[PDB]
């Protein structure tokens, strides 16, 4: 069968040139084009352009005319989709593609390498408790880290009911995120309840008490 | 083959 | 360019029930040649790529359960299936495929129908240990709502405040099929200390009023 092998993941930085890759397999690798796919985090599916490697011609969709290059490398049947000047306007999943034949309809996708623009280094996260002004509901604010991801628990799993951890938003270069838990009134304050949060890229892994406030 | 198999390759020389 | 436009953006069902999807062209996918219409539908799962369903409007790739249908002409066409499945819910895409450049549309979801259930709003104010860092940050969690047509909204002491929010949501959830929403202000420690009353207001189907939780630094 067809197979298009993309990396999952790729960071970029601010105005620094990344190259993608799409390595394909199960056909003859000189006679269809593969295309490029972009799609915005919850937004749909564009589609920049497509090459064919018998010599390497591309015809891009002009909105990307100034944005991608596509390049092809027959030694290890790949093809190549580079991003010139990124920013964080650039980062979403990045799908190759292939023609059900030489019908321009797509049959064949790729995984989708997920593209994060941001010039940050790994950055260990600051976590604040989050104390409220017949269920109670405490939460942990993971703010500034990267990259992703993180691991957020409550007493060490005991409670995975009523715990929302939510996706995170990256702001400035840096990832924030929250975790909340609801439990019976009964149980806090009167019991303890910790949040507990591992950035495996820094490897640390911290503990947060969650401590009424008179 | 270069020349899909669209309806219309608009922009290409496949005419 | 030719310009796809879907309808609706998302549908709440039932398993078993039949739903129909549109897609608009802003020109015809018709070839009179062989009197065919150029248009695929995609199925998109969470986490997962694309997959296609239907190629020339109303053939099923190899391997699509008949459930599938697709049907239309010209710049009318609709993706339905006769009895949805609990796999079948995901985000589904119409593409053009008569020229290029090849243009999708924004998509349709399909979720899982449920009774109405009320948000648990919760206000937190800004940790000391934050406040020592200077920051502040006012979170406010709304969780285990249904639908997820909600508004939200900040006030401080009094005024709306839109300025420094950020929102996050979750996917419809797995158990019990409700949404969860998330709402953080983030302010300067000088900022935060200029006003006392900080408020968290939603308006939601399960209540003829907004939900208001609110603080007072005092
Ligand atoms: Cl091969
Ligand atoms: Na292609």
């Amino acid at each position: 069968q067809v197979q298009l092998q993309q990396p999952g993941a790729e960071l970029v930085r601010p105005g620094s040139s990344v190259k993608l890759s799409c390595r394909a397999s199960g056909y003859t690798f000189t006679s269809y084009w593969v295309s490029w796919v972009q799609q915005r985090p919850g937004q749909g599916l564009e589609w920049i352009g497509m090459i064919h490697p018998s010599d390497g011609e591309a015809r891009l969709n002009q909105k990307f005319k100034d944005k991608a290059t596509l390049t092809v490398d027959k030694s290890s049947t790949t093809v190549y989709m580079q991003l010139s000047s990124p920013t964080s306007e650039d980062s979403a999943v990045y799908y190759c593609a292939l023609f059900d034949g030489y019908y321009p309809w797509f049959a064949s996708w790729g995984q989708g390498t997920l593209v994060t623009v941001s010039a940050a280094k790994t950055t260990p996260p600051s976590v604040y408790p989050l104390a409220p002004g017949s269920m109670v509901t405490l939460g942990c604010l993971v703010k500034g880290y990267f990259p992703e991801p993180v691991t957020v628990t409550w007493n060490s799993g005991s409670l995975s009911s009523g715990v929302h951890t939510f996706p995170a938003v990256l702001q400035s270069d840096l990832y924030t995120l929250s975790s909340s838990v609801t439990v019976p009134s009964s149980t806090w304050p009167s019991e303890t309840v910790t949040c507990n949060v591992a950035h495996p890229a820094s490897s640390t892994k911290v503990d947060k008490k969650i401590v009424p406030r008179d | 083959q270069k020349c899909v198999f669209f309806a219309e390759d608009v922009g290409s020389n496949c005419g | 360019d030719i310009v796809m436009t879907q309808s609706p953006s998302s549908l709440a069902l039932s398993v078993g029930q039949k739903v129909t999807m549109n897609c608009k062209s802003s020109q015809s996918l018709l070839n009179s040649d062989n009197q065919k219409n150029y248009l695929a539908w995609y199925q998109q799962k969470p986490g997962q790529s694309p997959k296609l369903l239907i190629y020339f409007a109303s053939t099923r790739e190899s391997g699509v359960p008949d459930r599938f249908m697709g049907s239309g002409s010209g710049t009318d066409f609709n993706l339905s299936i006769s009895s949805v499945q609990p796999e079948d819910l995901a985000d589904y895409f119409c593409q053009q495929h008569y020229s290029p450049p090849l243009s999708f549309g924004a998509g349709t979801r399909l979720e899982l129908k449920r009774a109405d259930a009320a948000p648990t709003v919760s206000i937190f104010p800004p940790s000391s240990e934050q406040l020592t860092s200077g920051g502040a940050s006012v979170v406010c969690f709304l969780n285990n709502f249904y639908p997820k047509d909600i508004n939200v909204k900040w006030k401080i002491d009094g005024s709306e405040r839109q300025n420094g929010v950020l929102n996050s949501w979750t996917d419809q959830d797995s158990k019990d099929s409700t949404y969860s929403m998330s709402s953080t202000l983030t302010l300067t420690k000088d900022e935060y200390e200029r006003h006392n009353s900080y408020t968290c207001e939603a308006t939601h189907k399960t209540s003829t009023s907004p939900i208001v939780k609110s603080f007072n630094r005092n």
